[PDB]
């Protein structure tokens, strides 16, 4: 299936911590992905014969910025794609990918941002997770902080990853405190807060926009992993998460037959539905990705090996693994990304290299 | 736990 068709290296020689294909490409335009590393974001276009065409970068004013993460959305009025980036400065930048202008930025975390994710039905709802232990939900249409997910019952150390479920009714987050926490955003309070955030125009009122303080997860566990949890993804109602213990665990809150929407905050059980082991991934901040349909899952390890799991099987534990190696690919792979149509997989590395694999 | 090798 996948064959390695090209690679390159970016000129800064620092880790590429993130990669994302733009899944909002217009019909008939070439496939495009963004990489983030050092103080820059760079866009590339995929062409035939494995060509990876360099386009243009956004380079931060601060030489000490270090971007960690990026996420694509689009402008909800014009349809044009937008790219959000963030990293150690704790500043979210919204980038026009065509000109690479910083259209606007958001501050509040003040503290490093480890991940950004956009809501799967509302292109304006951006979630950030921070070294300051909180998540924040932003509305990038009205430029409002809708809610802060924190408090002593929230995360007690850096939050490293988070994912919305299929309809963006709830969020699972995870971090350095070894726990995975659920935060429901379809509550009456949260739905109202979002609606109010769309009604907010500071030119038409005197009040500041009030943010929700959400201090209580809807479920919490520390029973899945025994070290920093660095990546989490919903799979329907189940969860896929990993730590730096050479495993992705597939699990769910509660007991085997418990409905996710009936789980109470005080739920003390989880169910393990399978575990996908692999090797040489004991460093933290190593993220897996899935294709658009959630048929497959790719993870790179710290010596440049790729694992891909076929999840198109009746139960999670029946996943079929294949691996992808190249003799010149030896640096740690921080993240992978599939093109929308699943024909291309990209891996980015700690030595600033980019690896292209075609189906 | 190391972020890097």
């Amino acid at each position: 299936s996948f064959k390695c068709v090209n690679s390159l290296k970016e000129d800064h020689n620092q880790p590429l911590f993130g990669v994302q294909f733009n899944w909002h490409s217009k019909e008939g335009d070439p496939l495009v992905f963004a990489t983030v590393g050092s103080n820059r974001v760079t866009l590339y276009e995929c062409h035939s014969q494995g060509e990876i065409r360099l386009l243009q970068s956004y380079v931060d004013a601060d030489a000490d910025e270090n971007f960690y993460t990026c996420a694509w959305t689009y402008d909800s009025n014009t349809s044009h794609p937008l790219l959000a980036v963030a990293g150690s400065r704790g500043i979210i930048r919204i980038i026009n990918p065509i000109t690479m202008q910083c259209i606007k930025h958001y501050v509040g975390h003040g503290n490093a941002i480890n991940e950004l994710k956009f809501h799967p039905r509302d292109p304006n709802l951006l979630l950030s997770v921070s070294k300051d232990h909180a998540l924040r939900l932003w509305n990038i249409q009205t430029d409002t902080l809708v809610a802060i997910f924190g408090g002593v019952e929230g995360h007690r150390d850096e939050v490293l990853s988070a994912d919305y479920d299929l309809l963006g009714e709830k969020i699972m987050s995870c971090g350095m405190d070894h726990s995975l926490k659920l935060w429901r955003i379809n509550s009456k309070r949260m739905m109202n807060a979002i609606k109010e955030s769309y009604d907010y125009n500071p030119n038409k009122t005197n009040r500041p926009f009030i943010s929700q303080k959400i201090h209580f997860p809807d479920f919490s566990t520390r029973d899945i992993h025994r070290n920093y949890v660095d990546c989490v993804r919903w799979l329907g109602d189940l969860i896929l998460s990993k730590s730096c213990e050479n495993a992705i665990v597939c699990w769910k809150p509660g007991k085997m037959e418990d409905d996710i929407d009936k789980i109470k905050p005080s739920e003390s059980n989880v169910t393990i539905l399978g575990r996908f082991d692999y090797s040489q991934c004991d460093i933290w901040y190593m993220r897996f990705s899935m294709d658009f349909w959630q048929k497959m899952l790719a993870l790179g390890n710290q010596v440049g090996k790729l694992y891909v799991w076929d999840l198109e099987v009746e139960d999670p534990h029946k996943a079929k693994c294949t691996t992808l190696t190249h003799h010149k690919c030896g640096a740690a792979i921080r993240q992978t990304s599939f093109s929308r149509d699943s024909s291309i997989l990209i891996a980015v590395c700690d030595d600033a290299s980019i690896w292209r694999w075609d189906r | 736990d190391f972020k890097t090798d």
